C-alpha cells in the first residue's frame, strides 16, 4: 500500500 | 493545509503508465495523467517504477524514467529528475528486476503541470503492490 | 513564504570529466541560508536534514569486467576538519567483457542516494564519484544532489 521510501519522513 | 499527492500506477491499463484518479488533496489535482499544482512554491518531487524482464533478449534494452515540468508561462516541456538503466548484462531464462527512483526538490509556479513518464510499459511490474507511484509535497 | 533551508544544485555539463555543481541554472537553487562553496553545501543552521544525490554514468561497451562505479557524499564538521561518509553506493556495471566479435553496446548506470542525518552549523557536505570520465550529463535532470530541512 504504502512501501518504505527515502522521502517518506516529509509525508508523516 | 499543505499541499500534497500520491498516486499511483492503474494496473489494469495496458501500454501505459496511467495513474489512479481520486489519495491526492489541498487543491492538487490529476489532470490528464498529470498532477497540476495549485500554488508557487517549493515542493519535493517523487516517483518509483519497476521493471521486470525475462531472460535478456540483447543488450540493448534501456530503461528510462524521468519527471518532468511544463510551466504555463514556458508551455515547454522540461525534464527535472531522469534516470536511465541497461538491465541486460550477459545477453542472450533467468527473470531479472530493475528499480528507478527519483526525488528532489523544485519551486513550481501555480498551474504548472508535472509528467513521470517511461520509455517501457511493456517492461512494468505490478507484482509488488504499492510500489510503483509518483508524488509530491509542498514545503 | 517557506522558512526552511533547502537547496538542489546540478552537474555543470560544460565542465569536462569533473563533477562540478551549480546553483541556480533554471531549476536549480539555493534558499533560506544555504551556500555552495568550493563545490560543497554548507549547512546554516543545525538540525535534521534530508540529503539526496543522483548521478549517472555511461559507457560506450565494456572492456573490463571490474568497472567499479562509486558515488558517496560525505560531511565535514567545522569543529573536527575530518571527512565522514554519510551515504555511499557501488556498482560494477560489467559481469562479461565486449567480446569484440559483438562491437560497442552502450551501457548506463544511475545511483540514488538519501537518507536523513544531525547536521550542525558550518557543516560542509560533497557529493562525489570516483570515475568523472565515466559521467553523463548529455541531458538535462540526470545529475544533482540537494537537501532540505525537516
Ligand atoms: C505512501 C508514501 C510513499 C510510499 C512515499 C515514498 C512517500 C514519499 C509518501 C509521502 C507516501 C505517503
Amino acid at each position: 500500500a504504502c512501501p518504505p521510501c527515502l522521502w517518506q519522513v516529509l509525508c508523516g | 493545509d499543505k499541499p500534497v499527492a500520491h498516486v499511483v500506477a492503474n494496473p489494469q491499463a495496458e501500454g501505459q503508465l496511467q495513474w489512479l484518479n481520486r489519495l491526492l488533496a489541498n487543491g492538487v489535482e490529476l489532470r490528464d495523467n498529470q498532477l497540476v499544482v495549485p500554488s508557487e512554491g517549493l515542493y519535493l518531487i517523487y516517483s518509483q517504477v519497476l521493471f521486470k524482464g525475462q531472460g535478456c533478449p540483447s543488450t540493448h534494452v534501456l530503461l528510462t524514467h524521468t519527471i518532468s515540468r511544463i510551466a504555463v508561462s514556458y508551455q515547454t516541456k522540461v525534464n527535472l529528475l531522469s534516470a536511465i538503466k541497461s538491465p541486460c548484462q550477459r545477453e542472450t531464462a533467468k527473470p531479472w528486476y530493475e528499480p528507478i527512483y527519483l526525488g528532489g526538490v523544485f519551486q513550481l509556479e501555480k498551474g504548472d503541470r508535472l509528467s513521470a513518464e517511461i520509455n517501457r510499459p511493456d517492461y512494468l511490474d505490478f507484482a509488488e503492490s504499492g510500489q510503483v507511484y509518483f508524488g509530491i509535497i509542498a514545503l
